[PDB]
RNA sequence: UACCUGGUUGAUCCUGCCAGUAGCAUAUGCUUGUCUCAAAGAUUAAGCCAUGCAUGUCUAAGUACGCACGGCCGGUACAGUGAAACUGCGAAUGGCUCAUUAAAUCAGUUAUGGUUCCUUUGGUCGCUCGACUUGGAUAACUGUGGUAAUUCU
RNA sequence: UGGUGACUCUAGAUAACCUCGGGCCGAUCGCACGCGGCGGCGACGACCCAUUCGAACGUCUGCCCUAUCAACUUUCGAUGGUAGUCGCCGUGCCUACCAUGGUGACCACGGGUGACGGGGAAUCAGGGUUCGAUUCCGGAGAGGGAGCCUGAGAAACGGCUACCACAUCCAAGGAAGGCAGCAGGCGCGCAAAUU
RNA sequence: CUUUAAAUCCUUUAACGAGGAUCCAUUGGAGGGCAAGUCUGGUGCCAGCAGCCGCGGUAAUUCCAGCUCCAAUAGCGUAUAU
RNA sequence: GGGCGUGUGGCGUAGUCGGUAGCGCGCUCCCUGGGAGAGGUCUCCGGUUCGAUUCCGGACUCGUCCACCA
């Protein structure tokens, strides 16, 4: 079967180091091509950053050695296609995380084991905390904790404890149990603890958790991966980017968060509101019959220009609608100020970037009980629970969170950071 | 290398003035008269009249007991009179020339119509080709421009599936009936 | 009430079969099946429906007549004998291959590459 | 052309094949053999539209293998044989016997002879060939090498072959007084008696040949093969017996028979 | 259907061109109900090409020790299919394009007594004055390898 | 002996020759098998003679514009005589030796061609004018030219060997390429389809 | 059902299927050449039209609009070739 | 999509120690000239701040260029 993990973590936590690395040993990369970033890394004096080189191809990514986009890369595990999603460490970035981790079906939460950088990591001002918060918020509920940089506290079991313990409380108020979490000890710079059973933790006796088949247990990263898709839902593959190639055409590439594409499919672009044929249907350069949830595929589309279509368009079935406005209960985390009607931030729904207006602020509920507190209110701070209508500027495609749980959750972003989270009521449909 | 026809002829000729009174009215007397569809198939039957005048006039260059002369006049002869458009009492190669336009006209089918008297109309003739209602030696013609023979000139009737002939009525009346049974009860 | 007659009845002395054109009445209703023309001229000549092959039929306009023409064999081995393989399947008595020709070519030329007895091991 | 042609064109097949240029882009071509590819028949032409027998080629294919089909004596199983001028083809499980003779226009008839006539065949003399030891030979029309003939046969003499043995039985003199068979050009598939022999010295002679019904007419003798003596032939002629009549009176013919029948 | 019309002048007869008029293609514009047919990267670039594909082939009857199947009647070779490989034959056809070329190509006409010619067909092939069948390679395959890499070995 | 319009044709006789990179004269195969030994259907294999398939060269006649192209060809073959070589063959095809010819006012030679030739298409009373890259025949060529192997047949290109242009992968040592084939892509464009 | 290798379309058969049969035919012109308003208002040698001749300088038969009308009719205009 | 800018009246443009919202054409009115007058979502909100077009953050709008060969 085919699964994706994103790759989430604060920054300079190691985060493509480790993913850079895990694609290495799992044979995703060939030595020579390893050893030619390393000499190139070096060239700019940042010889420790060869395996990041493997995700970061963009220019300002290696000048300035954090990650800026998402980079999609593969390797296979005994049991699954894996296809790993890293996303931004920054907050100036954490629109194309958010963006990467409503596609994952699982989450690798990369944390710092050194002392200062966990700390920093899981701080007010750590993303550790944001970034957990913003995977269980838009679906992802399988979560993956590798304590990272094992090597620089000389594996020290306390240590871990601690960051085990601390960790499970935190994500425990997220909403994940920490029962169902496997925490994994490794040094994404080594190799530790990846694939293989590291021998510089002789007291670790492996990962144990919960899952619906009962108790597994495993020791590695790749074991966490092994013991980790809306196939039947219509086709949502939002663009990622839309490429132009001699002789094939116009082709639009993306990963497939719902139902499945095929070549000979009608397929509808909104919010451009252009349908067409899809002619063929790839994955890293080799065709698919059909592309299921999970794959990043890259397909070729007839009559249409790459002008047409662009980065934020969600594709679906055109025999299998728009959005003019929806409620949507929302929780404010971190506005500086007061979030009154008018309001117009950009949220992210599943894959799709669209500035919604928060056009009517129906009612302020407690974020504990959920009971109602005030009608109509004036604004809303951090901290406040509410019954809010939203109407995008440009069109865009939602549904109701009960009826289809992976594009009824979404993101609103301002002022530095995620200002709220929400979940879809009710859908006005065009 | 393809096996297909490629061959192409245009079935009539446009005038050389297109803006003038005389030749204007003549052929709107027979649209009128004879309940054609457009100018077209005026020049169209013109233009084949012009393919049998112009056969007809080249043999009479060719002297008298020239067997070419004798075999294709007493041809082109024997297809005149087995249309409806000669007469027995003047089979000869000289006739064609005081052939006149008009007289292909009664051997269309939709005059045959309002000729034996089926048709309310000479324009309610065609649509009674269109509709297909009538037939000819037990085929229906869908097409007016179907040159009729003298031969079937006894055969031309109703189609047998008609309404207005031996068969199921249409859709009107099949429709009035529905509300005529069902609005009473 | 079709009634079906003869038209153009030859032997195949050289061929193992009879072969007539078949003429179609079908009055007020659609064309007949290929079907039910078999035992209809089995009937009419008093033997196994299983070796009456009819095909290429052409209705005349407005209906009443439609014309075909089709084969009737001797016996059942040189049905299975002088026949092209398609018209077998159209009683669906025999299965082709279910290969699809570029795949038979992608495969075929692929197999050029590589000299010795692994031509057979590079396909699946 | 960097060789030899091994294709032909349905439009540019000699007409007296009749073929439907509407069915394919190419035609059946002739294999190389004792008749030359314009005035051969091909074996699939006779088959599949001639007698309508198969229907399509591959149809023609089964059959040429079932080993039924005798032409001359011998039984071929290519289809592109060319089955030229009077060779008999006989098939055995319907037990007929075919023959080509031309009818009065360019195109082979369709004649059945009776089986006491298909055994033997006339054939052509092409040249007095002189083998290698005195031994006097001769080409026939359809390529048969034959060794020691009579010696009176000349150039253009026609000889009575056996089938079952290839041998000679008479022959038949080039002599004013004999039957005639038009063979090629304008006047292919006429049949008359010999009235006049003009010579010419350097370019092919010409024979004036009068039909029996005194349509007197001319051919070179490239296309002239004799047949038989006075006025009786050697083979079992078709209807029409070769006279050429002028098209208007198969015109009254024509309708004289659809008038008569109703 | 062998057909003209307007424009020099104050007006006239003329020379006389210009412009209309009817075709036939190529593009292009507006519009577009049915159906049968059917041209379609020639003009500029005989300019440049990704991918894929268009030339292979076995009959009772050239060479079968791949169990890869498979029969048992088995020890008198092989049931028989049979991949591979060897041999034989085709790949000189077909398709595409029109750059060159102005008695050249080509067309009609003939000449080859100035020439070769696979196959087919038909003749030959005990005509010569000395084996109941001769020799040794080699592919497939077994087995060890190289080179980043090839329809390399 | 026999033929042609005319042979140095064919056959015959003779006197010899039999090319070591050699002219043939079964050192095959299968199904039925019946009478020590004799057979049947064929398959296949060849040398030679015809046959067909062609090609190769010749004969005659036929081409578009141009004189601001009137003289050209020529010992670097131009037209011939003689004798060879080479070639599958005839012949300045080439080599030798002699002769001085060969073409042109009937338009040669030269240039242009937005020129593949022809059947043909469009237009027309009659006469013509224009078109014909385009399915039929034939020619010519597969980036540009040159050279060859193999084979009956190629100066072959979905065969090789060079140079020239363009262009692919590399571990930098090398290797490989030819859509004026079916599609398709860019470019060129006023202008032309589905990998 | 037929068609065909398998289809598609054509033809065949049942069901529905138009009253302004709104299931709505355009393209060019309306001074002459050349079939077709001395219609109406705006425009005022301006914008523009028209292949040609020619029209516009305030009552435009030639511009722009609407109404009407004319030719051809699923076609027609325009460009360029002949 | 990565980096840089541009946005303030009908037009295009100023400007702003953070405090008054402009000029020019335009439309209005007055005697091409001059005068007065109408005319603003300072892209947007949120704060910082005694007072925000400015100060901050955010994305936005357009223009710019580097990337982008399933």
């Amino acid at each position: 079967s085919h699964i994706n993990v994103v790759v989430i973590g604060h920054v300079d936590s190691g985060k493509s180091t480790t993913t850079g690395h895990l694609i290495y040993k799992c044979g995703g990369i060939d030595k020579r091509t390893i050893e030619k970033f390393e000499k190139e890394a070096a060239e700019l004096g940042k010889g420790s950053f060869k395996y990041a080189w493997v995700l970061d191809k963009l220019k300002a990514e290696r000048e300035r050695g954090i990650t800026i986009d998402i980079a999609l890369w593969k390797f296979e595990t005994p049991k699954y296609q894996v296809t790993v999603i890293d996303a931004p460490g920054h907050r100036d970035f954490i629109k194309n995380m958010i963006t990467g981790t409503s596609q994952a079906d699982c989450a690798i939460l990369i944390i710092a084991g050194g002392v200062g950088e966990f700390e920093a990591g899981i701080s007010k001002d750590g993303q550790t905390r944001e970034h957990a918060l913003l995977a269980f918020t838009l679906g992802v509920r399988q979560l993956i904790v590798a304590v990272n940089k094992m090597d620089s506290v000389k594996w020290d079991e306390s240590r871990f404890q601690e960051i085990v313990k601390e960790t499970s409380n935190f994500i425990k108020k997220v909403g994940y149990n920490p029962k169902t979490v496997p925490f994994v000890p490794i040094s994404g710079w080594n190799g530790d603890n990846m694939i293989e059973a590291t021998t510089n933790a002789p007291w670790y006796k492996g990962w144990e958790k919960e899952t619906k088949a009962g108790v597994v247990k495993g020791k590695t990263l790749l074991e966490a991966i092994d013991a980790i898709r809306p196939t039947d839902k219509p086709l949502r593959l939002p663009l990622q980017d839309v490429y132009k190639i001699g002789g094939i055409g116009t082709v639009p590439v993306g990963r497939v968060e719902t139902g499945v594409i095929k070549p000979g499919m009608v397929v509808t672009f909104a919010p451009a509101g252009v349908t067409t044929e899809v002619k063929s249907v790839e994955m890293h350069h080799e065709q698919l019959e059909q592309g299921v949830p999970g794959d990043n595929v890259g397909f070729n589309v007839k009559n249409v220009s790459v002008k047409e279509i662009r980065r934020g368009n969600v594709c679906g079935d055109a025999k299998n609608k728009g959005c003019a406005s929806f409620n949507a209960t929302v929780i404010v985390l971190n506005h500086p100020g007061q979030i009154s009607a008018g309001y117009s931030p950009v949220l992210d729904c599943h894959t799709a970037h669209i500035a919604c207006r928060f056009d009517e602020l129906l009612e302020k509920n407690d974020r504990r009980s959920g009971k109602k507190l005030e009608d109509h209110p004036k604004f809303l701070k951090s901290g406040d629970a509410a019954l809010v209508k939203f109407v995008p500027s440009k069109p865009m495609c939602v549904e109701a969170f009960s009826e289809y749980p992976p594009l009824g959750r979404f993101a609103v972003r301002d002022m530095r950071q995620t200002v709220a989270v929400g979940v879809i009521k009710s859908v006005d449909k065009t | 290398p393809v096996a297909r026809s490629w061959v192409c002829r245009k079935t009539y000729v446009t005038p050389r003035r297109p803006f003038e009174k005389s030749r204007l009215d003549q052929e709107l007397k027979l649209i009128g008269e004879y309940g054609l569809r457009n100018k077209r198939e005026v020049w169209r039957v013109k233009f084949t009249l012009a393919k049998i005048r112009k056969a007809a006039r080249e043999l009479l260059t060719l002297d008298e007991k020239d067997p070419r002369r004798l075999f294709e006049g007493n041809a082109l002869l024997r297809r005149l009179v087995r249309i409806g458009v000669l007469d027995e009492g003047k089979m000869k190669l000289d006739y064609i020339l005081g052939l006149k336009i008009e007289d292909f006209l009664e051997r269309r089918l939709q005059t045959q119509v309002f000729k034996l008297g089926l048709a309310k109309s000479i324009h309610h003739a065609r649509v009674l080709i269109r509709q297909r209602h009538i037939r000819v030696r037990k085929q229906v013609v869908n097409i007016p421009s179907f040159i009729v023979r003298l031969d079937s000139q006894k055969h031309i009737d109703f189609s047998l599936r008609s309404p207005y002939g031996g068969g199921r009525p249409g859709r009107v009346k099949r429709k009035n009936a529905k509300k005529g049974q069902g609005g009473a009860g | 009430t079709v009634t079906i007659r003869t038209r153009k009845f030859m032997t195949n002395r050289l061929l193992q079969r009879k072969q007539m054109v078949i003429d179609v009445l079908h009055p007020g209703k659609a064309t007949v099946p290929k079907t039910e023309i078999r035992e209809k001229l089995a009937k009419m000549y008093k033997t196994t429906p299983d070796v009456i092959f009819v095909f290429g039929f052409r209705t005349h306009f407005g209906g009443g007549k439609t014309t075909g023409f089709g084969m009737i064999y001797d016996s059942l081995d040189y049905a299975k004998k002088n026949e092209p393989k398609h018209r077998l399947a159209r009683h669906g008595l025999y299965e082709k291959k279910k290969t699809s020709r570029k795949q038979r070519k992608e495969r075929k030329n692929r197999m050029k590459k590589v000299r010795g007895t692994a031509k057979a091991n590079v396909g699946a | 052309a960097r060789g030899p042609k091994k294709h032909l064109k349905r439009v540019a097949a000699p007409k007296h094949w009749m073929l439907d240029k509407l069915t394919g882009v190419f035609a059946p071509r002739p294999s190389t053999g004792p008749h030359k590819l314009r005035e051969c028949l091909p074996l699939i032409i006779f088959l599949r539209n001639r007698l309508k027998y198969a229907l399509t080629g591959d149809e023609v294919k089964k059959i040429c293998m079932q080993r039924f089909i005798k032409i001359d004596g011998k039984v071929r199983t290519d289809i592109t044989y060319p089955a030229g001028f009077m060779d008999v083809i006989s098939i055995d499980k319907t037990g007929e016997n075919f023959r080509l003779i031309y009818d009065t226009k360019g195109r082979f008839a369709v004649h059945r002879i009776t089986p006491e006539e298909a055994k033997y065949k006339l054939c052509k003399v092409r040249k007095i060939f002189v083998g290698t030891k005195g031994i006097p030979h001769l080409v026939t029309h359809d390529a048969r090498t034959i060794r020691y003939p009579d010696p009176l046969i000349k150039v253009n003499d026609t000889i009575q072959i056996d089938l079952e043995t290839g041998k000679i039985t008479d022959f038949i003199k080039f002599d004013t007084g004999n039957l005639c068979m038009v063979t090629g050009g304008a006047n292919l598939g006429r049949i008359g008696v010999i009235t006049n022999r003009e010579r010419h010295p350097g370019s092919f002679d010409v024979v004036h040949v009068k039909d029996a019904n005194g349509n007197s007419f001319a051919t070179r003798l490239s296309n002239i093969f004799v047949i038989g003596k006075g006025n009786k032939p050697w083979i079992s002629l078709p209807r029409g017996k070769g006279i050429r009549l002028t098209i208007a009176e198969e015109r009254d013919k024509r309708l004289a028979a659809k008038q008569s029948s109703g």
